[PDB]
């Protein structure tokens, strides 16, 4: 009649956490199968509250976040609210990393129930001096826009004079990701601000709105000149990557003789300075297009 | 052991629990959960579930239907309201028989919090009065106050 | 996003792991991606093969190729130096190369591919700081001394008024 998930058990009380890793990687082999049958969620459940091991937790998560959650039992086990609440401690820490952690984990996360007053606990944690966390914020953030954006809905322009609070590059080139995402509007407003200020400017961030800008104008424009001000900062042009978009861009927006001339140009350097051949194939193909 | 506080946490009944553990007090929202601290005295160490005895989580504690080992119950001393109906689950408890695997208190808290009953008017209210196949020595707190409490739960190990 | 998986391969047929950044489907989609890449499609060399407006980005090193996969455009170099710095990273992630020291540090790899890469975003440089960052952090032990003792203070105190009471 008995059982080896039995056979886990004791294991896991003989190591302690170094047991349980052990049965954490043959229950992931289980449960990447798909595979289990219940009950270690009983000891997992009443071990753990009451225990560290941040590593297992770390697997264990994961494990979670992976695997189900709106499982059979529920939705939740039934518990993925009391539970939470350390979590949401953990998640509230003063602890930075191990919050930015759980946020990275967050971002995966989508559990409702105990979102919500998390909703409260992770406007807390923006304000932490820690970029790491934060960032975390604008991924998870953007979990919740498709999830239940509503579930914020103030969120667009918080951002944005968020924004306005910052100044690290990382996490502004990911504002601007998700920015646009809700509304590019607010971009905007703050691209008329930046023009200028752009060349001065990292890279990636600047990327992103070469994105943007191309969709709204097959539907409809009118709007050049503020852009075009920039623009022409813009054909200064001078990364790798940056050359990269920026004869493309132009393309995109533009063929007049004197267009086709400009980028002609700077794909033919380029390709004279280039060097992966994979690389240069693929100018062709535009080319090919062109 | 397992110790059980239960009521609904959130009024400082979870304050009660704080106070304990750190010294501190409810700076938590008002908790429904498992709130966990181990307290090691004999060397058994308490695992304390200070558990709201809201809705869900009153209704729902099945996997923590398993044996116990210590009671606390953390009282309103101003509840005086709940206690009649609780009366009528505790009976539930009492039908349960992991639910007769502890020698214990009740605690009443919250005493400067408006006022308390009479230690016997409490007793037979809860339905406390009719025990014995557990003790049943009878230990108020307060939730600012609480002392010889000790003695309640001296007897009470040692059961 | 630039990424929707991430997938470290040996020769096999069977890319030794992968992580999934977003669920949905089933493996078929990865599964049938991992069909594909052990039959290479018997083509004979190139460490890169896009078709079908599917990168397909490789790396061999080795009898392992490392596998990203994209789409829709990108700049090159930057995404060559992540190949090769997946090249750079293992002996110290997983330790050296054989399925199986990664086998035991999947869990690290896993971490590495999320750390080291938000969505497609190059994060950082050095992986001893990259180690850092969590599993290896700093704060909590501050905030744990002083307040785990504080709170022992109130303990251990309260272990002479449980003494006698």
């Amino acid at each position: 009649e008995p059982p080896s998930e039995i056979s886990l058990k004791n294991d896991l009380e003989k190591g302690d956490v170094k047991s349980k890793t052990e049965a954490l990687k043959k229950v992931i082999i289980m449960i990447l199968n798909g595979e289990k049958l219940p009950g270690l969620l009983m000891t997992i459940i009443r071990f753990v509250l009451p225990l560290q091991d941040h590593t297992i937790k770390k697997l264990l998560l994961v494990f979670w976040e992976i695997v189900p959650k709106t499982t059979p039992d529920g939705r939740l086990l039934h518990e993925m609210i009391l539970v939470c609440d350390a979590y949401r401690k953990d998640l509230q820490h003063p602890n930075e990393f191990i919050r930015g952690s759980t946020l990275r984990f967050l971002c995966k996360l989508k559990e409702a129930e105990l979102l919500e007053p998390l909703m409260p606990a992770i406007r807390a944690c923006l304000e932490h001096r820690h970029s790491y966390v934060r960032r975390n914020a604008v991924l998870a953030i953007y979990t919740i826009y498709r999830n239940f954006e509503h579930l914020i809905p103030d969120a667009p322009e918080l951002i944005h004079d968020f924004l306005v609070n910052e100044k690290d590059a990382s996490c502004k080139r990911n504002a601007f990701m998700m920015l646009i995402h809700a509304d590019q509007d607010r971009a905007l407003d703050y691209l008329s601000t930046c023009i200028d200020q752009v060349q001065t400017f990292g890279d990636i961030l600047q990327l992103v709105i070469v994105e943007l800008i191309y969709k709204v104008c097959h539907a409809n424009p009118s709007e050049r000149a503020r852009f075009i001000r920039c623009i022409y900062n813009l054909l200064q042009s001078s990364s790798p990557a940056v050359k990269y978009e920026a004869a493309g861009t132009l393309v995109t927006l533009s063929s007049a003789p004197t267009a086709i001339k400009a980028a002609a140009q700077c794909y033919i350097d380029l390709i004279i300075k280039e060097s992966d051949n994979n690389v240069k194939l693929i100018v062709l193909d535009r080319l090919v297009e062109l | 052991m397992r110790i059980l506080m239960v009521g609904l946490d959130g009024a400082g009944k979870t304050t009660v629990l704080y106070k304990l553990k750190l010294g501190e007090v409810i700076t938590t929202i008002p908790t429904i959960g498992f709130n966990v601290e181990t307290v090691q005295y004999k060397n058994i160490s308490f695992t304390v579930w200070d558990v709201g005895g809201q809705d869900r989580i009153r209704s729902l504690w099945r996997h923590y239907y398993r044996n116990t080992e210590g009671v606390i119950f953390v009282v309103d001393s101003n509840d005086r309201s709940r206690i009649g109906e609780a009366r009528e689950v505790m009976q539930r408890m009492l039908n349960e028989d992991e639910l007769r695997n502890a020698a214990w208190l009740v605690f009443a808290n919250k005493q400067d919090l408006p006022e308390a009953m009479s230690a016997a008017e409490i007793t037979e209210k809860l339905g406390l009065h009719s025990i014995r196949n557990r003790p049943w020595f009878i230990q108020a707190t307060c939730a600012t106050s609480g002392e010889g409490l000790y003695e309640g739960l001296e007897w009470l190990s040692n059961s | 996003m630039v990424l929707l998986a991430a997938a470290v391969c040996t020769k096999a047929g069977k890319a030794i792991v992968s992580r999934q950044f977003v669920e949905m489907t089933r493996t078929r989609i990865e599964g049938l991606l991992a069909a594909f890449p052990k039959l290479m499609n018997t083509g004979k060399q190139h460490t890169f093969v896009e078709t079908e407006s599917v990168r397909y980005v490789y790396q061999p090193m080795e009898k392992l190729y490392m596998v990203l996969i994209t789409t829709k455009n990108s700049n090159i170099l930057e995404d060559l130096e992540t190949l090769r710095l997946f090249s750079r990273v293992i002996p110290e992630y997983c330790r050296a190369l054989e399925e199986n020291e990664i086998s035991e540090h999947c869990f690290d790899l896993i971490f590495a591919f999320d750390e080291i890469v938000a969505l497609g975003y190059r994060e950082n440089v050095n992986l001893a700081q990259i180690r850092t960052f969590t599993e290896m952090d700093s704060h909590e032990e501050k905030v744990f001394r002083a307040v785990r003792e504080t709170q022992e203070r109130e303990a251990k105190a309260e272990m002479r008024r449980k003494a006698k009471e």
